[PDB]
């Protein structure tokens, strides 16, 4: 039972309209919209009590408009999107019932909708993924084996890295960078690079029947978006790199 | 004039899907506030209804009742099955503060016309008439610390400060003296009913009696002090006598507005 | 619990034919709040009839004031028809001067 | 109208006392705490308008003075590294305002560090390599690079749950030939006993 926000990621051309959806938890009377910029807390935009928009004081401009016609699903519409609109739009719902015992009266948030507004979509690139096999020197010294994954040259920062071992996703022994590196920090609006590590025991890496894979989920362009470049359309895709266990 | 400010509630539950609340603001018998259920906004019936309170505190108060009315129906409709209640039923409520022998705050509840609860030293005191429901409800509402803590500030902190300010803001309309109008008429029942009418007096205390010169008549039948629009009162004092007995009889009216010169009507 | 309405009809000022007045119908003993109160001129319901907001006494029974601007005369007749749950038929209370 | 320190470092396993200041905190003003992890929306932790609460994840203490509150995390885990928000909400109000909050940094406790710099090889290429500075204690801090074509990530901790092991790690890579394993993390204060195999 959760709040569903869609699209989770959105690349948009400056001057174009964008529509964000929020499917709250059934029965929740309260629905709140928030905007969140990098290194800042969520900022109130508008609030709904069923289909009525009782407070919309937080809306940035004339161009932001929200609606909840049947008092369930809400849609935040941004018109003539500008670069300053790039943020994470958060949506929350609350039961709005009297709080007694066991009633938390809490706000249930969605996953968020990351919006990135660009002048030209000619700057959008998918990641390039590579897997680097463990150091024999580490296997001998520690009896542990670290795999490193390098996702490079992607733009914008719309990626989701994950490690897969024998068809199943792994979380234990994993760590991915919280933020990515600029491939050219001096150059304005450069492509990114992100690394991740997976640590297993020497014995698990030394079994050749064990298959390891780094999977990066990129969120780029859609069928509706226009592409007039000779290079391949930088659409939403999975870019991956694998590695098999080496015995010795 | 008035010495107490109170807000009243009347919630009507017809079916498991429909409910309708009615609220108002009162200075004893004189209504100073109304409530528009459609928008959830108060109606200020007099220019001095907001008292001395700024439009910042008046709007905050309006929000509490807006939230309270909207939320009230869904809480009790969901708990209707829990407290074995059957549609149709009617909830009533009264709360506020009163100057006494020194301000005393109060809150009362009622189901089906019968008492349900009362508040002494900020606690849910059930009412013997309410029964097991009143016992279960007071044991249930204690847990709702948000409601309990809001009613406290509203009863013992914002109300007394409001009562004093609203009495002063409109003394011209609360302390005023309105002179009554009196006339005589004959009732249906050889035998006659001598009717006296006193209409348009303010404030409510009035002396009305039938007289034989300077001698009072014990057989006078004073009726109900009926409301007269707007903020004035109506009263009738009847007398059943013989056809000959009518001679030398008069209706004497004494009121604060009359200033010594009492209304004396002969016949 | 239930309570039957106490209807009391009366004019604001003494009756004088061909002179504007106000007729009142004070309903003050009923329960539940649901009630139908009509002020009638010769059995015909008066369209412009205003009333007070619902209030109640210390015994939780409700009161209501119904009133209208009217010109009385000998020819014309006025009464207050009150219909409630505790009444088998609408209780018409006539105005005597 | 809440004020909280922008950052806070806490040692893993210890208690995290997260302070929050609010001038009033009326009898009916509540205190809600929310947690927010990277690329996620805020999640409810605990609340209380008067009585100090003790739920299964944390404990809330409101001063009897009522002008400050503190969120207690009894034993801080790595999973507790998040931005903690303190919000006040008047009982009848629905709108919830968030401030900048507190960035809680749960510093991992490295029991047996053997700092080292290892060289890793690409599965599908010839001398496409990365340098991995691993197993150092949390007191070490990995510095950025001066060279434009030399990329160095910041420190990151992994938890091998089954074995009950935590390790700090950092990665460095470059296309240039001057780039070597022994001098990749030169701009950083690496422990004097860092293991450099060859
Ligand atoms: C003008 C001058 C002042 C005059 C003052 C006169 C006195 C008036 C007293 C009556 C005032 C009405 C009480 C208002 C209480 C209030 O709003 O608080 C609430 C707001 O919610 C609601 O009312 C929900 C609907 C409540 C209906 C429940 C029925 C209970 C009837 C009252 C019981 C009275 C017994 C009290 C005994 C001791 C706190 O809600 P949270 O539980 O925290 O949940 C937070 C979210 O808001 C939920 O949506
Ligand atoms: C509204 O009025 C309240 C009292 O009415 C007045 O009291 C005298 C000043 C009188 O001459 C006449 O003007 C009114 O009858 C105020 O509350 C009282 O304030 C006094 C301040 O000295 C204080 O001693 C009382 O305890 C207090 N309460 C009561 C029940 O009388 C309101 O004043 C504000 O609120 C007070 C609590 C205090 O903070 C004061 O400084 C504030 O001005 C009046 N204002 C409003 C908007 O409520
Ligand atoms: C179950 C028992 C229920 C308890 C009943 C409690 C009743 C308390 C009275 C609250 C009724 C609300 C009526 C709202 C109308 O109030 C106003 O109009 C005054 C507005 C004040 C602004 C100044
Ligand atoms: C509930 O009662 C009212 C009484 O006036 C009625 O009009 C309404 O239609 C009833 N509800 C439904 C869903 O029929
Ligand atoms: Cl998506
Ligand atoms: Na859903
Ligand atoms: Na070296």
């Amino acid at each position: 039972a959760g709040v569903s926000q869609s699209p989770r990621y959105k690349v948009a051309k400056r001057g174009q309209d964008v529509a964000l959806r929020c499917d709250p938890i059934s029965g929740h009377v309260s629905l709140f919209w928030y905007q969140q910029a990098l290194g800042q807390g969520p900022e109130f935009l508008t609030y709904f009590q069923n289909e009525a928009q009782l407070d919309k004081s937080g809306l940035p401009s004339d161009r932001f408009f929200a609606e909840r016609p049947e008092g369930s699903v809400s849609t935040l519409k941004i018109q003539r999107t500008q670069q300053e609109d790039s943020a994470v739009y958060l949506c929350a719902s609350s039961l709005a019932r009297a709080q007694g015992a066991s009633n938390t009266g809490e706000l249930f948030f969605g996953e968020g909708s990351r919006l990135t507004v660009l002048e030209d979509l000619k700057n959008v690139f998918p990641p390039e993924v590579a897997v680097f096999e463990p150091s024999e020197a580490e296997i001998s010294h520690t009896q542990k084996a670290t795999l490193v994954c390098l996702a490079t040259g992607f733009y914008p920062d719309h990626v989701e890295l994950s490690w897969w071992v024998n068809g199943k996703e792994v979380h234990s022994g994993v760590c991915t960078d919280p933020q990515p590196l600029k491939e050219q920090p001096a150059l304005n609006d450069s492509r990114y690079a992100l690394s991740s590590r997976l640590r297993v025991s020497a014995t698990f890496w030394q079994n050749p029947r064990n298959h390891f894979r780094c999977q990066v989920q990129f969120y780029g362009l859609s069928e509706n978006d226009e592409w007039t470049q000779d290079r391949a359309k930088p659409v939403t895709q999975i870019v991956s790199a694998e590695a098999w266990g080496r015995a010795d | 004039g008035p010495t107490s400010f109170h807000v009243i509630q009347t919630s009507s539950f017809t079916n498991s899907t429909w409910a309708q609340t009615q609220g108002s603001g009162w200075l004893d018998d004189l209504q100073i506030h109304g409530w528009d259920s459609d928008s959830g906004t108060a109606i200020f019936l007099k220019p001095w209804s907001k008292g001395n309170f700024s439009d910042k505190e008046v709007a905050e108060l309006e929000e509490i009742f807006r939230v309270y009315i909207f939320g009230f129906a869904r809480e009790v409709q969901d708990f209707a099955g829990d407290f074995q209640m059957k549609y149709p039923f009617e909830i009533q409520g009264i709360a506020g503060c009163e100057l006494h022998s020194a301000i005393v705050s109060f809150l009362r509840g009622a189901l089906g016309g019968l008492d349900f609860l009362s508040v002494k030293n900020a606690s849910c005191v059930p009412s013997p008439e309410g029964g097991s429901r009143a016992q279960k409800f007071c044991a249930l509402i204690i847990q709702y610390q948000g409601i309990m803590e809001t009613v406290r500030i509203l009863l013992y902190e914002t109300c007394p400060r409001y009562l004093l300010g609203v009495l002063n803001a409109g003394k011209a309309d609360l302390q005023r003296q309105v002179k009554p109008e009196a006339w005589l008429s004959s009732g249906p029942s050889g035998r006659l009913q001598l009717v006296c009418h006193v209409s348009g007096f303010y404030p409510k205390p009035v002396w009305v009696m039938w007289m034989r010169g300077e001698q009072e008549q014990q057989g006078t039948q004073l009726g109900d002090i009926l409301p007269n629009a707007n903020w004035t009162w109506y009263l009738r004092a009847t007398l059943d006598v013989a056809d000959g007995e009518a001679a030398g009889l008069s209706c004497r009216v004494k009121h604060s507005s009359l200033e010594g010169q009492d209304i004396i009507l002969y016949w | 619990i239930q309570r039957t309405p106490k209807i009391q009809v009366y004019s604001r000022h003494p009756a004088e034919n061909g002179k504007s007045n106000f007729l009142n119908c004070y309903v003050s003993g009923f329960h539940p709040s649901d009630i139908e109160v009509d002020l009638l001129k010769n059995g015909e319901r008066i369209e412009k009839v205003e009333h007070s907001d619902l209030s109640f006494s210390k015994d939780w029974s409700f009161y209501l004031l119904y009133y209208t601007e009217f010109t009385p005369t000998e020819k014309d007749e006025y009464a207050c028809r009150v219909n409630h749950v505790t009444l088998s038929q609408p209780k018409i209370v006539k105005w005597d001067r | 109208k809440t004020t909280q320190p922008p950052s806070m470092d806490c040692a893993e396993g210890r208690a995290a006392n997260l302070p929050c200041n609010h001038s009033t905190i009326s009898g009916n003003e509540y205190v809600y705490w929310y947690r927010q992890i990277h690329s996620q929306g805020p999640q409810y932790i605990i609340h209380g308008l008067k009585n100090n609460e003790t739920n299964e994840m944390a404990s809330l203490i409101i001063t009897e003075d009522r002008k400050s509150s503190t969120l207690i995390l009894p034993h801080a885990t790595l999973r507790d590294t998040a931005v903690y928000y303190c919000i006040v909400r008047v009982a009848y109000r629905q709108k919830v305002t968030f401030g900048t909050g507190t960035k809680l940094q749960v510093i991992p406790n490295i029991q047996n560090p053997d700092p080292a710099v290892y060289q890793l090889r690409d599965s599908k290429s010839s001398d496409k390599s990365v340098c991995l500075f691993t197993d150092f204690d949390s007191q070490t801090n990995v510095s950025q690079s001066k060279d434009s074509d030399v990329y160095i990530t910041d420190k990151c901790v992994l938890d091998m749950r089954s074995m009950d092991f935590k390790s700090n790690s950092a990665v460095a890579w470059s296309n240039k030939s001057d780039f070597a394993c022994a001098n990749a993390f030169n701009n950083s204060i690496i422990p004097e006993d860092t293991f450099f195999p060859s």
